[PDB]
Parts: structure tokens; C-alpha cells; sequence
């Protein structure tokens, strides 16, 4: 972060009250290539410079931290005269002499540990498949989808069929109203309280009793029917792991990349059967683990592989993104130091310590494992006033109608 | 690390699960829309009609039934024009009930279990004394997941004096009887054996969580000339996948303990009490 | 060695300018010149071959015609070099023959190929007995009898301190909920009685509406059509609406169809379409109806695809299943060798795990529809007699009542 | 879903109430006819003609029926949870299954003697604790 | 899942004169549709809820309260 005015850093405190402890951290200002680079105080804090202060005091040493020259992890490239390779960034410069520890993540892997030293990791990670979560959608906002609207016109036709011919039947059986047999269809299908007359001819008695049964069959089976729209609603474009087949064979609507210069390139090219793949890669590798997220929130790309320490902080405060797959490569952190160090073994033993004490377990709590957003817990849909709106207009719009029927049946009586 | 293993007959029971449908919205509405529709009635469609009399109390009444089934006689109000209104009201209430019902299925098909304890952190762990009859766990002595105790919680250490088990196979049959509630050993063995058990009857607290993370080692002798050259061979085998073939080979399992698909439950007297308070 | 490019099997692409040469994992591919690499299911198994076996080969692209057809004398493509001594080998996606087989002897089939049909997926579809079927007859013999002895304790106990018409009317309709009025009785152990049938009526409820929901959640899809011994595709005019099918000529599934139904060959000529990935677009667009091409092919094209909206008849039946395979000189002699060497990956599972690497894809599923009248038009069928029996005892009753 | 426990209550609940709206609506400015009405609503049953003239009852039985209702519907969707979450795996899905490599002793697999399974298991290494 | 295909096979001597017309009029019945007779005919002919069960606790109850309903009844009447 900036510094304030004066150089200093600004005053704070976390949620408990606890002042945060801050460093001054001396580094490149607007590292963008093709620009010049020029040093400027700042200030830095978080997970490892909380860590750093532990181990100063314990041990008794004094710092003075300052950031990476270009902003590259390390990797071995060759020179342009013969293949004298070389390291770069924060892991040449450990070797170099311009730097003698390198507190940050640095994943521990055969092709860095023939040069420096590392210690004990101090914590546990993997890759794993950063993707943009697609919205959950829903279908809810008028209650004619269970049914097509063939049927429902067809249904209310059918009621007026079967009570005009109560009155044809039980009439001319050797009676009821029409019109009060009408209000018997309906009452069955409303379960309303109203209507009183009944067929009394058994002619007319054995046709109610079927009618009787078919109301209970169209309204159970449309009760049933709304919980398939509630357990089958779900798409499934997610990736498996590595070995996701979309992964092996690239094309031209999938694209997916990773950061230049760091572990992840050391491990596509050791291998060989995946060889096919990580040349695509090489023409959309991005500059750094900060950006490369915010292009996927543009959509610009589709996958991301990176450490699983970082894409499970994101994907909790960033909550637009889901993070899928298998953890495919487990290697811990590490403070590298030069190799024959005299530091080399009171470290790796004063973070062996911090691991028992719940130390450890403390910074964990209180910069890493703090809740912002939930997490997609299957597709839980409760229903608010805004999904159901053609019922509570119909009772709402349908009171103006009895208004017109009242105007009409006086005008009868007169 | 150090975990916790459990026996996941009890779980957790999802309580007050009738409100979990719908919300405190629709229900606070529902009651002004009960009445708008009472209070015409009697003062529009029946009083400005022809053909005792119709009182306000039986139009709250009859209408309040419909929307929970008709179970109770009433008289319905007379005039031909003021039938078809009450049928409007009626085809409301067929379809609030009918949605309910489809909402509530979709919740227990996905439902969602919370574990007993928290952790070594929660205070059933911490201090025992003090609940029902008390809370029982306990550890093979003489390793590293007792020594790490032995320093931090010295306190709830002599809790552990009695109940000492002589082994993993042991404790896990012992678990299940009801002798002891916890089981607390070497993060990389509870959860194999939590994956190898048939009917997925044990589960481990947090789902593959470790409490002190301290990885294994070959402890080569002080001093040695070999602890360079072995190294270097292990961090290789990570780089080529050798470990993820071992690790399938024999660290797998059958239980898919991580998924919480709880099939189906026996709903109790403590599972539906919300609704009983409503009684009272 | 001769190659054609079929795109799971054997793909082709320009070399890399930069370095002048091929890719690493690649063979090179001299085109009859040029020179690209080449990769793909079969171009890998070769590699194996030549390792145990030992011999040196050099790939190249056949341009006289494509995988196979007589002229009336002269044979061309990949079996029309061979026949001519022009090569040795003839590896790739060659579907064994008997018109074949009789002039170049081919080697063990190592994949299982047929002719099978893909047509695109549509709207899933229920049952219409779904109203009854997922109920046992067992269920509705025994419930009925029932109800016919307890409306006769009523009656008969109703004497000692309601006719029959009036126990039907009453006793039946707690089962379908109270939603008709009713005539009840004001004896102190008749009303006792209707209590015990109530309380069956809401389990029967609740459980009538929860299996219909389980049922109908999960199941199987419907098909659409059965296999080529249908009579649209072997009669295509008796039909008022014409189905469009067709299939890419000059092949083995082209001479199949010609030599078993001329009648049908005869109309397909018209439907006709020069390429594979040309003719998916056509089913996209409802263009054609289906399609007829070897199985391995289509089955694999039915999962390289988006949206997943294409499957193939009979959940991935093969008609008239021969296997691919490499050619010769029909005097090799370096037969056995190969025949002895293919059956040993089948041993170890080597072939198996070639497989997953290339011939493999997602969703190898159900659907949520609306009702319509047509899934529910059986339930109707129950009203209809039902009007037609009131008839019945319309007549019945009349007729007695005059004599 | 229903514990007998839970039916225990239920006998008496609905029963209890039923004199204390006895007790309630008599004492304002019998007995068989609120046993009537009350269990009638649990079972959805038109019986009795007995109506809470007095307010204090109407108010009661209007809750009273939420009550009903939520035992209903509630139970009607553990039934139909039931069927679709019930799955007692005892497959083996083929090869590479972990029961089938490492023999638990009683899960005991057999084949023919002599054949063509014979002849493939022998041939891989890998094979040879099964 | 299948995991070792390898097809049937007639078998013959490492010299037999046949192997050029038995292993073509194997290959001539694929196509004739003829092997697709025998599937039909020797194979593929034979294919094998709530019911009566799972519900007897209630139907003893209908009669076992016709039962007590008939005990009760003697009550009444002499009563
Ligand atoms: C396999 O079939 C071929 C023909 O398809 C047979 O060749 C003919 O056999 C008859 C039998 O006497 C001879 O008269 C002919 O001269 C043969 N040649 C031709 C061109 O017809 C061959 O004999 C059959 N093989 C066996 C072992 O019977
Ligand atoms: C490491 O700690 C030991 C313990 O006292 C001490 O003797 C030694 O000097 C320390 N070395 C360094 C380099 O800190
Ligand atoms: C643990 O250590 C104690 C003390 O030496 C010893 O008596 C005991 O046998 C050891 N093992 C177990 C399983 O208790
Ligand atoms: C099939 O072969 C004939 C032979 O002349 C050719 O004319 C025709 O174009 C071929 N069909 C193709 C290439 O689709
Ligand atoms: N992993 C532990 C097991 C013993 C224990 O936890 O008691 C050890 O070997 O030290
Ligand atoms: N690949 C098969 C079939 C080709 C086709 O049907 O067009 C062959 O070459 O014989």
C-alpha cells in the first residue's frame, strides 16, 4: 500500500482492535514494461511479514525488508551466448548476494533446491483450477409452466361439459337446478365450501363419483410436477482436474493460462505426455497473479491454474468466481536461504515451533479464514413475494370483476 | 496433524424447518389480503344485493378456511354474484398450498448436516465438568498427538487419565458401542480409516481437517552425508506424478465421506419443536 | 507406409516454419512436395510397432482418392496403392471387407466399428399411463372390497340405536378429500366409524402425490426410432412427411447399403453430403433427419460435442460390426509378426489406455417437460367411460322400469 | 418419519385442548361436542355441526388449523425424501476398485479354472495379490 | 465396466487349406445380416412399487376397528 504523507505508514486497527503491525517495504513504483523504473518507500504487511517480525525477535536478528527488482518469481533461461542459463528474479537474486533470505511464497521443487536451501514448509498447498461461476438463473414467474396452456383451457372447458350434463341426466331420469348443478363442478376442482346441490338419481350419482377422483389426479399430479423445477434445474460445464479431456486437446473457444517465470512452468515442461497443451500456453501466459483475475471477472479468459492458497482467498471475498478441480501438485512454502548459511538451522526449527503452539493456527485465523460470501450449497431456491406475481394479481385484479356482475344481475331484477 | 474422528449417529437435526419455505414477507401480507377481501364482501357484494344475516365474523371465518383445507362447517353468504368471488379467493389458496409443499421437498432432498464439535477449540473439550453426563474421548499414549496435548492443554490431560485405548483397531470398535465419543490420533490414518469403513458410518471432524500439520520423514542419523542426495530424489518424484500413482494405489478408499448427502432422516420429538412453541 | 487423415484418428498439421522442422511427439508426414507432423490413435499404435518389431517407414498422405473404391478394373486410395505395389503397409481407419479382403489381407481389428445412426436429441418425454403406472394391480384389487364391507356395517349397525345410495355417497368420498356435501349420521358409534376410513384417505394422499413426484424426477428416456430394419428408412414414400437421411459416398457403408437394399439406395442418392463435419451442421439446422456412418466415428463425435444435444440409436447400437485394421501385400510375410504383436497389448493394458487419452469426451442424462394434453391424455380415457357407463344405466333403469 | 414417541403426543395434544374450549367459550357472556371439532380439522372431516360462537374459540381454532396443516404437508415431504436419498452401495464398478485389489478375506471372488482369465491375470505383474 | 475385449474365434491347425474361406464366410455373414438372425433369435427374446406390501399395518386396523367397533356396540345397546 502507499505510504501517508512523511513516509509513514497509516494508523490502523483489525476488527478485534489489535493494532496491525507494518513494515516499510522500498521498491519499483508503475513496474509496467517499457517504463522506467524508479524506488519509492511503501508500505507492506500481511501473512509473512507477520511471520518475519516472529522469527526478528526469536532469533535476534535485525531486517530491512525491500521488493523484487522486476516482479518475477525465479526460473532458469539460457543466455544469448552459448547456454550459460541462469536464474532471474527473486530467486536469482538470492544467489547474486543482493538479498540473503526470501520471505514470500515459494514453492519448493528439484530444480531450485540444487542451488539454495529451504526450510520447513510452513504451509500446505496445491494447484487447482480457478473458473468463472456462470449464474444459478431461475424459471419462476408464472404458475402456467407445470402445465401447457393447451390444457388448462382445454380443463376448464371440460368442467363445463361434464355439469350441463348432470342436468340432462338426472332430469330426464323417472330434480336439481342447472345452475345449481353448475356450482358442483366447480366446487370439486376449487375444494371451495360453496354449492349445495348434489345428483340424487343413481344415473347421475355414478357420474359424480368419477369426477370426484379426477380433480384429485390433475392437482396432485401438478403439485408433484412443480418438484421436478426444483431438483432437476442444474447445468454441469465444470472441469476435472488435469485430466479433464477438454484440457488435452486445445480449441479455439477455450483458452487458459498461468503466470510467466514461475514453479507452474518448471512443472509443464518436466513432464513430457503434456507437451501438446502448454504450447498454447505460451502465447497467453499473463504477467501476474493480481491481474489474470481480474481478467477473468472480463471474461477474456476461461481457466486459470495457480496455488491453492490464493485462488481459496479470492474465490471467498471475490464471490463472482468458484474454484474447480483436484488438488494435482502438493508442495509447501518455504524460506529459501543461501546454501551454507549459518541461520540455516535455528530457522528451521523456530518454525517447527510455531506449528505446536497454534501459532500458526493464529494467523491463519485472522488474515486468511474470515467469511464474506457463502458458498454454492447445491441451488437452494426459497420463494420471495417477487417470483409469485399472477396469483396475487388474480385475487388483487379480480375483485374490479364482481363489480361488473353486481351491475348486471340488478339490471335483471329491474 | 491431529484429528478427530466421531461416531455421526447423532449429526445434527435441522430444527424450526417449517418457516425454512417461503419468508416472513409473504406470511405478514397474507393476513391483509385475508381481509381486504372479507371486508368488501359484506359491504359491497352481499349488503348491495338481493337476497339471518351475514356478519362480519364468518366471512374472516369461512374465507380463513379455504387456505388450510375446509375442515369446519360454516354458511357461505348468499347472492349469485357473490359466489364467484369467494371461487377467486379459492384458486389462490389451491395453488399457496400446492407450492409449499414443492418448495419443502427441495430443501430435504439437499439438506445439510452440522458436526457435533468444532474442534479442540470448542469447550466440551476444554471443560467437560460441567453439562449432561460428560463428554468422553481419548488417545493411544506415547506418540507425538499426546505429547502436543501434554504441553498446551494441561488442564483436560488428567480428564484423559481413564480412558486410554491400546491402538487404533481397538478404539474403532469401541467407538461405535458407545464406551467413548472421540477419538483423537494422526491426521493421515483416522482418515483412511474413515475411508475404509463399510456403510460410511464414521466421519471425521471438518472433513479432512489437521490441527498441528507436521508432515512424516526418514530420521537419517546426525551429521550424515546422505540427507542431500536423498532429498533431492523425493522432491523429484513429485515433479514427475510418481506420488499421485502411489497415492492412488493405496491410500484410496470406498466412503465418500466428503459429501454430506444425508439419505433421509426420522424426524424425533427434538426435530420438530419450533412448532410446538407456536402451540404454546 | 500410406495414411489418410480421418480427424480423431490420424490428424494432420503444418510444420513449425520457425525451426524448419517437425514437433516433438510427431512424425513427419510427406504429403505426395511438403513436410508436416502428424499425430493422432493410429498414427500412435505404429510407433509401437515399429519398436518391437524394428523397421524403418515413412509416412505419407495418399491424394488418389479416399480410403478405398473400384472403378470397374483400378482401385483407388489407400487400398489402391497397396494392391499396385506402390507401398507395404496401409495403416489408419481401414474398415475390413469381404470386397477387400480378397485381394489385400488385412491384420487383427484392434477397434470394434459397425454402422450406426445419430439424430439430434429432442424435448423429453413421460409415460402417458403415468396417472397409474407406478402402481401394482394388487394396489387397486384390494382396495375397493373395502369399501364394500364397511358401507354394509353401517347400514346394518344403523338399525340398532341412512340408505345404501347414501353410504356410497359418504363413506367413498373422504378417500378424494371433503369437497362435496354430504349426508352424515347422529349415532354415537356410527360416527366413530367414518373416523377410522379418514384417517387411510390422507396417507393415501400423501402418498399418492410423493411417489408420482420420485417417479417422475428420475427415469429413462424414450427413444424415437429402431434401427435400419425400420420401414421409414426402408419405405421412405408410404409416409405423408418425407424423412431425410443420407450418408457419404465411396466407402464400405455405402457398398453395404447397395448390396443389401436397392430399393432404398435408389432414394438416398439425392440426400448426399461430402464431408463429416460438413453434414453436423446440417442436423444442427434441421436440414436432415439422420445420418448413416461407421460407429466408431459417430460415437466419438457424439461426445466431442457442445451442448450435448446429439446421441445416436439405440443408446450406441452397431449394425453389421467389422473392425478396422492395417493391410499388406497379401504375401507379406510380415503378417505374423503383426498379428502376434497386436494381441499382446490386449494382454497388458496398453490399448485400453490409448482410449482415454484420445476416444473419450464428456457425457457419455433426463430432462424436465411440461405435462401437455398428450402425456396426460391417458387419464382421460378414464372419463370417457365413465360418461358412456351412465348411459349404460340410463337404458337399464328405463327399460325395467316399463316391464 | 414419525417416531412413536411423537405419537404418543399426538393423542393427547389435540385432546387437551379440547375441554379448555369447553372451559373458555361456557364461562363468557359440551365436552362431546369439541371432541368433535377439534379432531375432525387433524383428519379433514366435515363432522359435527358444533361452530365457536364465542370469539375466544375462533381465535383458538384459527391457529389450531396451521397447526393441522404443517403436520400434513411436512410429512408428506419426508415420504418423498426418502425414496430418491435411498441407496445402499454394494457395487463394484469393475476394475480398480479398492475392495477388489486388497481382499478383505470374505470378500471372496472366484472365476473357472484354467480359461482365458487365468492366462491375463498371471501375465501382469501387478497382479499377483489378487 | 468391460475391461479385456477380445472377440470369439473359430480355431484351426497352423496348416489348414480352410482358413481362406472360413475366414471369409465369417466375414461374408456380418454383412448379410445373417449373425444379426441368431443374435434374435438364441440371445436378445428373453427380458424377465408401493403393491400390496409396505402398507399390511393399516389394513388391520380397518378390520381391527370393525373389531372393537362391534365390542362397543353391546355397550350401547345395553346401555
Ligand atoms: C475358397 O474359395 C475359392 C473361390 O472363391 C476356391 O477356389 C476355387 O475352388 C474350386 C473348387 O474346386 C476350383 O474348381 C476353382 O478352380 C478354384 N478357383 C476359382 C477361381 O474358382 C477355393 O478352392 C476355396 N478354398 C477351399 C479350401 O475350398
Ligand atoms: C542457533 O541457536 C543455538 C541455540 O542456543 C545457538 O547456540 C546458535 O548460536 C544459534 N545459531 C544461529 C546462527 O543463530
Ligand atoms: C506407553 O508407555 C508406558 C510407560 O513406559 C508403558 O507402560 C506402556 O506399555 C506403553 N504403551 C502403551 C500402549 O501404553
Ligand atoms: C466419389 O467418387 C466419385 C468417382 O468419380 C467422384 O466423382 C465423387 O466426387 C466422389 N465423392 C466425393 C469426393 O464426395
Ligand atoms: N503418527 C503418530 C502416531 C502415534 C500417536 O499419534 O500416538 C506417531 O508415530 O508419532
Ligand atoms: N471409414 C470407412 C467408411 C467410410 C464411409 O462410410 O464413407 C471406410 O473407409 O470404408
Amino acid at each position: 500500500k502507499p505510504t501517508l504523507s512523511d513516509g509513514t505508514c497509516k494508523e490502523e486497527f483489525t476488527v478485534n482492535g489489535d493494532p496491525v503491525k507494518k513494515v516499510i517495504c522500498t521498491g519499483p513504483n508503475d513496474t509496467s514494461p517499457g517504463s522506467p523504473r524508479h524506488t519509492v518507500p511503501q508500505c507492506c504487511y500481511g501473512f509473512c511479514i507477520d511471520l518475519l517480525i516472529k522469527l526478528a525477535r526469536t532469533m535476534n536478528f535485525t531486517y530491512e525488508v525491500h521488493l523484487v527488482a522486476d516482479g518475477k518469481f525465479g526460473t532458469q533461461e539460457r543466455v544469448n551466448n552459448s547456454n550459460k542459463k541462469e536464474w532471474n528474479g527473486m530467486m536469482g537474486e538470492l544467489l547474486s548476494g543482493q538479498a540473503d533470505m526470501i520471505v514470500a511464497p515459494l514453492t519448493i521443487n528439484n530444480e531450485r533446491a540444487q542451488y539454495i536451501e529451504f526450510s520447513k514448509p510452513f504451509k500446505y498447498q496445491g494447484l487447482t483450477i480457478l473458473v468463472k461461476k456462470e449464474i444459478p438463473r431461475s424459471t419462476l414467474d408464472s404458475f402456467m409452466q407445470p402445465f401447457q396452456s393447451t390444457l388448462w383451457l382445454l380443463v376448464g372447458l371440460s368442467v363445463h361439459v361434464v355439469a350441463v350434463m348432470l342436468y340432462l341426466l338426472d332430469r330426464f331420469s323417472p330434480a336439481l337446478t342447472l345452475s345449481s348443478a353448475m356450482w358442483f363442478s366447480w366446487g370439486v376442482l376449487l375444494n371451495s365450501g360453496i354449492g349445495e346441490g348434489a345428483p340424487r338419481s343413481f344415473s347421475a350419482r355414478i357420474l359424480g363419483m368419477v369426477w370426484a377422483g379426477f380433480a384429485m389426479i390433475i392437482v396432485a399430479s401438478y403439485t408433484a410436477n412443480l418438484a421436478a423445477f426444483l431438483v432437476l434445474d442444474r447445468p454441469e460445464e465444470r472441469i476435472t482436474g488435469i485430466n479433464d479431456p477438454r484440457l488435452r486437446n486445445p480449441s479455439d473457444k477455450f483458452i487458459y493460462a498461468t503466470v510467466k517465470q514461475s514453479s507452474v512452468d518448471i512443472y509443464f515442461r518436466r513432464q513430457v505426455e503434456l507437451s501438446t497443451m502448454y504450447r498454447h500456453m505460451e502465447k497467453h501466459n499473463y504477467e501476474s497473479a493480481a491481474e489474470a483475475i481480474q481478467a477473468v471477472r472480463d471474461n477474456k479468459l476461461h481457466a486459470f491454474i495457480w496455488d491453492s492458497a490464493v485462488l481459496e482467498f479470492e474465490a471467498s471475498q471475490k464471490c463472482d468466481l468458484v474454484t474447480t478441480g483436484e488438488l494435482f501438485f502438493r508442495s509447501g512454502f518455504g524460506i529459501g536461504m543461501r546454501k551454507d548459511s549459518p541461520w540455516k538451522q535455528n530457522v528451521s526449527l523456530s518454525i517447527l515451533k510455531s506449528h505446536e503452539n497454534g501459532f500458526m493456527e493464529d494467523l491463519d485465523k485472522t488474515w486468511v479464514r474470515y467469511q464474506e460470501c457463502d458458498s454454492r450449497s447445491n441451488a437452494p431456491a426459497t420463494l420471495t413475494f417477487e417470483n409469485m406475481a399472477g396469483v396475487f394479481m388474480l385475487v388483487a385484479g379480480g375483485i374490479v370483476a364482481g363489480i361488473f356482475l353486481i351491475f348486471i344481475e340488478i339490471a335483471y331484477k329491474r | 496433524g491431529i484429528s478427530v474422528m466421531v461416531s455421526r449417529s447423532n449429526g445434527t437435526v435441522s430444527p424450526s424447518a417449517f418457516l425454512e419455505p417461503f419468508s416472513a414477507d409473504v406470511w405478514v401480507m397474507m393476513f391483509v389480503m385475508l381481509l381486504i377481501v372479507s371486508a368488501v364482501a359484506v359491504f359491497v357484494f352481499e349488503y348491495f344485493s338481493p337476497v339471518p344475516s351475514f356478519t362480519i365474523g364468518k366471512a374472516i371465518w369461512l374465507l380463513w378456511g379455504l387456505v388450510f383445507n375446509n375442515s369446519v362447517p360454516v354458511q357461505n353468504p348468499k347472492g349469485t354474484t357473490s359466489k364467484i368471488m369467494v371461487s377467486v379467493w379459492a384458486f389462490f389458496a389451491v395453488i399457496f398450498l400446492a407450492s409449499y409443499t414443492a418448495n419443502l421437498a427441495a430443501f430435504m432432498i439437499q439438506e445439510e448436516y452440522v458436526d457435533q464439535v468444532s474442534g479442540l477449540s470448542d469447550k466440551k473439550f476444554q471443560r467437560p465438568n460441567d453439562f449432561s453426563p460428560p463428554f468422553r474421548f481419548g488417545t493411544v499414549p506415547n506418540g507425538s498427538t499426546e505429547r502436543n496435548i501434554r504441553n498446551n492443554y494441561a488442564e483436560m490431560h488428567a480428564y484423559m487419565g481413564k480412558f486410554n485405548q491400546r491402538g487404533v483397531d481397538d478404539a474403532l470398535l469401541s467407538l461405535k458401542t458407545g464406551k467413548l465419543d472421540a477419538f483423537i490420533y494422526d491426521a493421515a490414518v483416522l482418515n483412511y480409516m474413515a475411508g475404509r469403513d463399510e456403510g460410511c458410518k464414521l466421519v471425521t471432524i471438518g472433513s479432512g481437517k489437521v490441527f498441528a500439520s507436521t508432515g512424516y520423514g526418514i530420521a537419517i542419523q546426525k551429521d550424515s552425508g546422505w540427507k542431500r542426495q536423498v532429498d533431492l530424489a523425493i522432491l523429484q518424484l513429485f515433479g514427475d506424478g510418481e506420488m499421485e500413482e502411489l497415492e492412488a494405489l493405496w491410500l484410496t478408499g470406498i466412503c465418500h465421506n466428503e459429501k454430506n448427502e444425508v439419505m433421509s432422516s426420522q424426524l424425533d420429538i427434538d426435530n420438530m419443536a419450533g412448532v410446538f412453541y407456536m402451540l404454546g | 507406409v500410406a495414411t489418410l487423415e480421418e480427424r480423431p484418428f490420424v490428424i494432420v498439421e503444418p510444420a513449425d516454419p520457425i525451426s524448419g522442422t517437425c514437433i516433438r511427439d510427431s512424425v513427419p508426414c510427406r504429403s505426395q512436395p511438403e513436410k508436416r507432423c502428424c499425430k493422432g490413435f493410429c498414427i500412435d499404435i505404429l510407433k509401437r510397432l515399429a519398436h518391437t518389431i524394428g523397421f524403418s517407414y515413412d509416412l505419407y498422405l495418399v491424394t488418389n482418392g479416399k480410403h478405398g473404391k473400384k472403378i470397374d478394373g483400378v482401385w483407388n486410395g489407400m487400398i489402391g496403392e497397396v494392391f499396385y505395389q506402390r507401398a507395404d503397409m496401409a495403416i489408419g481407419s481401414l474398415t475390413i471387407n469381404e470386397e477387400r479382403s480378397e485381394i489385400v489381407d488385412f491384420s487383427v481389428p484392434f477397434v470394434e466399428t459397425g454402422i450406426s445412426v445419430m439424430v439430434a436429441r429432442s424435448n423429453g418425454t413421460v409415460s402417458p399411463s403415468a396417472f397409474l403406472e407406478p402402481y401394482s394391480p394388487a394396489v387397486w384389487v384390494m382396495m375397493f372390497v373395502m369399501c364394500l364391507t364397511v358401507v354394509a356395517v353401517t347400514v346394518f349397525i344403523f338399525e340398532y340405536l341412512f340408505t345404501i345410495g347414501k353410504s356410497i355417497w359418504l363413506l367413498w368420498a373422504l378417500v378424494f378429500n371433503n369437497s362435496v356435501p354430504v349426508e352424515n349420521p347422529r349415532g354415537t358409534t356410527s360416527k366413530i366409524m367414518v373416523l377410522v376410513w379418514a384417517f387411510f384417505a390422507v396417507i393415501f394422499l400423501a402418498s399418492y402425490t410423493a411417489n408420482l413426484a420420485a417417479f417422475m424426477i428420475q427415469e429413462e428416456y424414450v427413444d424415437t426410432v429402431s434401427g435400419l430394419s425400420d420401414r421409414k428408412f426402408q419405405r421412405p414414400q408410404e409416409q405423408y412427411p418425407p424423412l431425410k437421411f443420407g450418408t457419404v459416398p465411396n466407402g464400405s457403408t455405402e457398398k453395404n447399403i447397395r448390396s443389401n437394399y436397392p430399393d432404398m439406395h435408389s432414394y438416398m442418392v439425392r440426400y448426399n453430403q461430402p464431408r463429416v463435419e460438413e453434414a453436423l451442421t446440417q442436423l444442427k439446422a434441421g436440414k436432415l433427419d439422420a445420418f448413416i456412418y461407421d460407429a466408431a466415428v459417430l460415437n466419438y463425435m457424439a461426445r466431442k460435442d457442445e451442448g450435448c444435444k446429439l446421441v445416436t440409436i439405440g443408446s450406441g447400437k452397431v449394425f453389421a460390426t467389422t473392425g478396422y485394421g492395417i493391410a499388406l501385400h497379401k504375401g507379406s510375410r510380415w503378417k505374423r509378426p503383426i498379428d502376434l504383436a497386436l494381441l499382446q497389448f490386449l494382454g497388458d493394458d496398453e490399448i485400453e489406455m490409448l482410449e482415454r487419452l484420445w476416444l473419450s469426451g464428456i457425457c457419455h442424462e433426463v430432462m424436465s417437460s411440461k405435462l401437455d394434453i398428450d402425456n396426460m391424455a391417458g387419464v382421460f380415457y378414464m372419463l370417457l367411460v365413465a360418461m358412456g357407463l351412465s348411459l349404460l344405466v340410463f337404458a337399464w333403469e328405463h327399460l325395467v322400469y316399463w316391464r
